[PDB]
């Protein structure tokens, strides 16, 4: 969990790459899980139950994974895991889990995962 | 009651209404210191493309730091282009951020009426 | 050195009142991608809103605008040089020029208009 | 009045250069009448009835001018001049007197004079 | 047929083109475009304009109604899973070239984008 | 030819998804997408991230590397006057499909689309 944060803090893009999914697996590969694929970040869900993970709700600890739904102008939705006070996705997101202001307008669901 | 005062107090409330709950278009209280055509076509853009270019339509950026960015709101003067008061402002401590602000009076109140990046024509 | 460009510029658009944009003597005023760009969206579509892109006008008095051009002193974001200008005697329109190697281009030309 | 056609259609541009205005008006100034200059093309109305002009209404003759109201991304609206077949404003419109598809979408009001 | 309901669509629409008409106002767009295309296009129609200024489905400013109708010229069809791509121009000199992307809707191929040939902006 | 240069590229670029360099920061893109097109797109994804908020040149959030660099599949470029439109599928089990906009120059890459439907 820690291990898979700690991945995905060292391996980030200065900015989004639009790879926030593939990202967040390599991240929870590095930690030991190797998660069924989906293209797309809203759809990734099922893939993280699968593995053994469960529903959140609260405080993020490090090591949790967030998925997001659709956003305006960000058809397939957004991932990302909490390093401890930092959210990451393929970058490090400073100011919260939402990762632009079209989501932070447009406020879709979420669902946070854990181990 | 000067532009940049219009302006630093709109930042001010507006990085303070930018969270993973809230956001300061959906906010009421954006009439207050936004043209209201202004907020009706923003609202519009986010709805539906996006804001306009991928980016914050007021800080002109994906992501930031709130802490460091609500410590560092940098106003220089006016510049007065007519009726029309432009007020440039400078976020974050390291490597900041550029706007221009188009703020015009509506009834002795100064109202945003644009906010421009420093980038190339696109 | 902002501020002349600027001048040198307008002063030269206006003489020409051949579309200046389509002659390749406006490179020494405007940087290259945005005269790329702005050709581009010429042909296109014409200019964003319907008006100049310079003037930012759709009809103007070109004597009395060539006669009052007005500068005020560059304003300096990072590497972006900001340049209030004013043309005419009678109501004059205002425009914002932005600048960025010895000398200064046109990087981008803004009007004062609500975004709306 | 017909050589104002013929002036405005000799002088067009490829395309729109966002000056229909300047266009028409020097069009109609080498027609014989200096109109009181407007910076846009959808306030010239009044500055039309201000000289001989005055506003028709059916078919378009060779040299009667339109004036259009802003569409949307196009703040300022559109003048032209009929050449007997064509509409001209800074260019040669192919179409109609609206001069593209913001204005064929949202048909904004105009008057013919 | 896709290339036929790109034909079909375009003589149309180039027909529902004029000063007293235009396409999108129609109610008969939804019988050609898809029903989400449409709500998109009419927004942005009505606010910013038309999507970098042109005609979104024509990819134009200007056109002589005359010549387009009478040369609209399509290439076979891509199936690109279930989308269908079918390119076509306009014009009897210097064409402009556009790509329709239909899906199988109902019976019926609906028009869900067009695209322009020109580069990323 | 297009499809020559659409496969040389999606090869050499999803031959880089192991490295530490961003493929589209690493100057060797220069032999495969058009120079205006490449500064265009760096300056995007540095502003707001990549459109739709996916990889521009895959047009997906996350997929199997291995899976995609072993069945790209190409058809023959529709050529829209001096404009080349190659169609790719990547894939082997439900493939995602791009069109990659090609100009001579060399062939090379001014822009690459989706198969989404406009809303």
């Amino acid at each position: 969990g820690i291990s898979a944060a700690n991945y995905a803090a060292s391996n980030i893009e200065p900015n989004s790459v639009g790879r926030c999914a593939e990202y967040v697996r390599k991240a929870i590969e590095w930690g030991g899980i190797s998660l069924q694929r989906t293209r797309s970040a809203k759809d990734y869900g099922p893939s993280l139950l699968a593995a053994g993970f469960h529903e959140a709700i609260g405080s993020p600890m490090k090591g949790d994974v967030i998925v997001i739904q659709p956003a305006p102008g960000h058809p397939h939705g957004h991932m990302a895991i909490y390093d401890g006070s930092h959210w990451i996705s393929d970058f490090k997101q400073l100011h919260g889990f939402y990762p632009g202001p079209a989501y932070r307008s447009a406020k879709p669901a979420y669902k946070t995962y854990r181990y | 009651n000067s532009p940049e005062a219009a302006a630093i107090s709109f930042y001010t409330w507006f990085i303070q209404h930018d969270s993973d709950q809230t956001y300061p278009l959906s906010e009421p209280d954006i009439e207050r210191y936004v043209a209201t055509d202004t907020v009706g076509r923003l609202r519009n853009d986010y709805a539906h493309a996006g804001p306009p270019n991928g980016v914050d339509y007021f800080l002109k950026v994906q992501d930031y730091d709130s802490r460091d960015w609500l410590a560092h709101i940098q106003v220089q003067r006016a510049l007065m282009l007519g009726d029309v008061a432009v007020v440039p402002v400078s976020f974050g401590s390291q490597d900041p951020v550029h706007v221009l602000v188009f703020l015009k009076r509506v009834d002795a109140t100064w109202k945003i009426i644009k906010i421009d990046d420093t980038w190339e024509y696109r």
